[PDB]
RNA sequence: UCUAGUGGGCCAUUUUUGGUAAGCAGAACUGGCGAUGCGGGAUGAACCGAACGUGAGGUUAAGGUGCCGGAAUGUACGCUCAUCAGACGAAAAGGUGUUAGUUCAU
RNA sequence: UUGAGAAGCUCAGACGAGUAGGCAGGCGUGGAGGUUUGUGACGAAGCCUUGGGCGUGAGCCUGGGUCGAACAGCCUCUAGUGCAGAUCUUGGUGGAAGUAGC
RNA sequence: GCGAAACCACAGCCUGGGGAACGGGCCAGGCUCAUACCGAAGCAGAAUUCGGUAAGCUCGUCGCAAUGGUAAUUCAACUUAGUACGAGAGGAACCGUUGAUUCAGAUCAUUGGUAUUUGCGGCCGCGGAGCUAUCAUCUGCCGGAUAACGGCUGAACGCCUCUAAGCCAGAAUCCGUGCCAGAAAGCGACGAUUAUGUAUAAAAAUAGAGGUAGGCUACUCUCCUGUAUCGUAGAAGAUGGGCGAUGGUUGAUGAAACGGAAGUGUUUUAUUGACUUGUCCAUGAAAUUCCAUGAAUCCAUUGCAUACGACUUUAAUGUGGAACGGGGUAUUGUAGAUUAAGCCUUUGUUCCCAAGAUUUG
């Protein structure tokens, strides 16, 4: 069928990291249909999201959700970095994303 | 750009280490990438080139299969020694030919692992199902004769196909609404 | 321990001898069979003329110190396909027989009597019930397949045995085609095969089997090469020691028995060498994977003399019939 | 004015005199380490950057951007085919080995 | 404008590796003088704790449990005052081991 | 049953590099005399030499083979031919035979002994079975790729030119092959059995292909990627009225066909059930009034086995087996006894048992 999908399919890469350190603080995602750090632009200040599932239940609900917002590119493929309200487990690279098409300008 | 959930490649005509290098990027994004027809693999330099590496290599297991060939090639791109790159591993599935579960599949290839767009005309390049042939792989013959098997019976699906879209074809100018409203470039 | 290729050795787990490799086969081939299961019957020494132009024996009388193999006829009960993959040779399906025998569903179990007898018997119902679905899985075979094989096994009750399962093993049905090698099998379904029409008595034969273990000698799976047939005796034949030259009717087996093996009631086959294993044990009697071409194998065998005598103990008499006139009136 | 400690060297640079199978040895000249972590250099104490309170953000150095690995499978030219390249002393040369060719002969 | 523990309050700038060594200020322990019109059988001290808090740190405060008769903060005085090492001393206890073995 | 002590930073797979040891911690990875072959040499041929190449010397039942080790191994003579060569004599390639081996594979028939029939006759005289043997009898590989090496053809160098394209010949080598194992953590067949559209199938060249059409020869069009195509509107999608399709979207079962490879899914539907936003209307969904959403094993039997299990059948009411009673049987031996023990075998006998537990979804 036709789901809602307000929003844009993306990917939690790895680390803002050298060749031996690491920065967990942020997080490089790539937002899957953006392919150049100019069209990154469009992307900054949006909200993004990590929703994942638990085994116990609050409040009825198995789902927890992680928020962020994307803060600037990461290179020329178009990669960003994103900075969430908890920093992202290691567990969760090559974990999907969600970009909202909030805060607007268009 | 875009992605899916599990991907098959064609491996006719992709060079190893591109086609390698791109599929265990791909792995560690978290994809699942399936390889199909791994023996028609491509690498750069010529036969004896290659057949003396691999001689090198006889001088661990050293696995004869195309597929097996390919798995080392990705598994060495990957930290196997962490779990993260553990995990990528079993997410691939390199496999000779197309087995029937992919053969029904739309098959991907990578532009940028393409011997014809990477490698300068009249080079000289080994294939990895044949250079395999004379290391100890004892499958080659029968191989190539399921595929062509496939090829005569997935060639009469793309006819059926055809005949059966010449219709919607045929019947998509005799509706007006087509011509009608086709400023939008549809 | 000199051979590289044996070490490390250990011996094998299987009593009975593997076809790790069958003959190929062809088209022009008719169907018939390569390996026939045996048992070591015992051993003899019996004289023959060696006919070889060029031999230094040439025409000339000499002693054969050779083994005879006990092989009862080969009773099949069911059929395998096998379909040749990319990642190797796979068995599509296998089709056993409405009607299994006793030994052969012993094979299945390890204890025939403490189990209430259900071996094969609802797979015996749905055969009866619907043999379509048996002629359906046939013609899957038919259709996809490139190598069959038959799941006979041997009659223990004819052999002087305490064994009661049913040794079983694969024999491919060489030559032909695959549907012609599936007619073939579906018309000779739970009938018996007797060993002389599998082998003429001058093809070529190389005997596989396990050897004897020693207190890791013994127990190894070994394939002897280049022993040539001589004669497959019937059991029903009191002839069979008893050539042209011999006319004087004698069996193979001593009297008495052969040594620790028995008698012989069954057919039996004749070759030279030393098989693997004492007497009665299990042994796969199989055509060679290459045309031996030497003189040995193209000579033809015309058998002098047949020895019976007690070959326990001390033997001077081959048949009982002519000690008892060579010999005088027993006070008995 | 009086009052603690030091009162070894290593390596490196340059200068050096003779050397002498060749290397090297000998002094001297000068700093660094020795009291000093950090980025790179696969790794490594001497190499390339940089010298240190606790942190947020930004930007760089040296080195890097196929994958492991953060970052262009970037652009524009060329050179290289190895059947041991390259990538980071037998070493001089030879090559029916090339690439660009130049010059001179016709 | 109350912001005079003038030993306080306040404004500004620069700076921050560190062995030997130099210097300053603090934490903790036993006992002593003074003090808290101090704490305690409605539970002192001690010990236990994936309870909580404070301090850059030495350390300190506290909840719960256990426990049963003493004890602490502040100013000063005093010293047998702070340990991971010394093939340290005494005591307890392990792996080797249910081994060697008898 | 009683029972120490030394010792004890912690540990415990390698391979390299890591400059100072660094491996145990660190960094990157795993877990050629002969002969075979030919080439050259007078090398008359024999005799051969040299040159290299060449390291060969759940429970099962039945299968497949990833991966290793490794098919033989060392050499000869006769036949060939007693001849090509050669004045002749001596002695050709290839063929068969006789072989000599090594090692391995066997077996005790032949074979000699050892020999728990330690059996027997008089401590001896020896010994059947069993086993063993350069102590016996014996059996024992393959086709290609090519190396050296010499080519054919064919460029550069209109030819020539083992070579740069190609086609080759040619090895006890290598690889295959065969054999030996079998991935304890490989696999197949068979038997019995307590998320957010999780959307898309040609092949093929690319230095040309496909479609399209005519009768492989002539056609045409498209490619130049998917920024494509399918699908998509409703309280995630309500309630009716319709009109219009009277079609489409599918669910449900009832199905036949196709799909071996890992077919496990493609269709074809038959009927029925609903939905339909195709074109329209009439109501409805909100104050959450700015994001948070039954067999087997043990068991007994069993020897067929031997560090130990394992191994091996039999064995749970009948060739039931296990025992003897034996017979047969050869032994030694002067006929007798043992009489299968790893000699055979029993219309003989009795015993026990349509087991005893355990394991198992």
């Amino acid at each position: 069928a036709q789901g809602h999908r307000l929003y844009v399919k993306a990917k939690h890469l790895s680390f803002q990291r050298s060749k031996h350190v690491i920065h967990p603080g942020t997080s490089i995602v790539k937002i899957e249909g953006c392919d150049s750090k100019e069209e990154a632009q469009f992307y900054l200040g949006k909200r993004v999201c990590y929703v994942y599932k638990s085994s116990k239940a609050v409040r009825g609900s198995k789902i927890r959700v992680i928020w962020g917002t994307i803060a600037r590119p990461h290179g020329n493929s178009g990669a960003v970095r994103a900075r969430f309200v908890h920093n992202l487990p290691a567990k969760t690279f090559g974990s999907s994303l969600r970009v909202m098409l909030y805060p607007s300008n268009i | 750009s875009e992605f899916q959930k599990v991907v098959v490649i064609d491996a006719k005509g992709h060079l190893l280490g591109r086609l390698a290098s791109v599929v265990a990027k791909q792995l560690l994004g978290g994809q699942k990438v399936v390889v199909v027809r791994c023996e028609e693999l491509n690498i750069s330099g010529h036969f004896f080139r290659n057949k003396l590496k691999y001689l090198a290599y006889l001088r661990a297991f050293h696995f004869r299969a195309p597929s097996r060939i390919f798995q080392k090639a990705v598994r060495g791109m990957l930290p196997h020694k962490t779990a993260r790159g553990q995990a990528a591993l079993e997410h691939l599935q390199a496999v000779e030919g197309i087995p029937p579960p992919f053969d029904k599949q739309k098959r991907v290839v990578v532009p940028a692992a393409l011997r014809v767009l990477r490698l300068k005309p009249g080079r000289k390049y080994c294939t990895v199902g044949r250079l395999s042939s004379e290391v100890g792989w004892k499958y080659n013959d029968i191989v190539a004769k399921l595929e062509e098997r496939r090829k005569v019976k997935s060639a009469a699906f793309y006819q059926a196909k055809l005949a059966k879209q010449k219709k919607i074809a045929s019947a998509k100018e005799a509706s007006p609404v087509n011509q009608k409203l086709s400023q939008f470039g549809y | 321990h000199g051979s590289l290729g044996f070490l490390p050795r250990k011996r094998a787990s299987r009593q009975r001898g593997k076809v790790k490799a069958f003959p190929k086969d062809d088209a022009s081939k008719p169907v018939h069979l390569t390996a026939f299961l045996g048992y070591k019957a015992g051993m003899t020494h019996i004289v023959r003329d060696l006919d070889r132009p060029g031999s230094k024996m040439h025409k000339r009388e000499i002693l054969e110190a050779v083994t005879v193999i006990e092989t009862p006829p080969m009773v099949v009960v069911g059929v395998v396909g096998y379909v040749e993959t990319p990642r190797g040779l796979r068995s599509l399906t296998t089709v056993w027989a409405e009607h299994l025998s006793e030994e052969v569903k012993r094979r299945f179990y390890k204890n025939w009597f403490k189990s209430k007898k259900k071996a094969f018997t609802k797979y015996a119902k749905k055969y009866a019930e619907s043999t379509q679905s048996i002629n359906r899985e046939l013609e899957r075979i038919k259709k996809y397949c490139s190598v069959v094989r038959v799941l006979a096994h041997t009659q223990i009750r004819k052999t002087p045995l305490a064994q009661k399962k049913a040794h079983l093993m694969e024999i491919q049905v060489n030559g032909g085609s695959v549907a012609d090698k599936v007619e073939w099998a579906r018309e000779h379904f739970e009938k018996t095969v007797d060993i002389k029409s599998t082998f003429e008595q001058n093809e070529m034969i190389d005997v596989i089997g396990v050897t004897r273990g020693k207190g890791n000698a013994g127990y190894m799976h070994r394939t002897q090469l280049n022993s040539k047939i001589y004669r497959i005796g019937a059991g029903d034949d009191a002839k069979n020691a008893s050539t042209d030259f011999d006319a004087t009717e004698k069996r193979i087996t001593p009297m008495g028995g052969f040594v620790r093996y028995g008698v012989v009631e069954n057919d039996f086959v004749m070759l030279n060498g030393a098989t693997p294993g004492p007497v009665k044990r299990v042994l796969t009697l199989r055509k060679s994977l290459l045309t031996h071409t030497s003189r040995k194998a193209l000579e033809p065998v015309s058998l002098k003399w047949i020895d019976t005598a007690s070959k326990f103990g001390h033997g001077r008499f081959q048949t009982p019939a002519e000690a008892k006139q060579f010999l005088g009136t027993l006070k008995k």
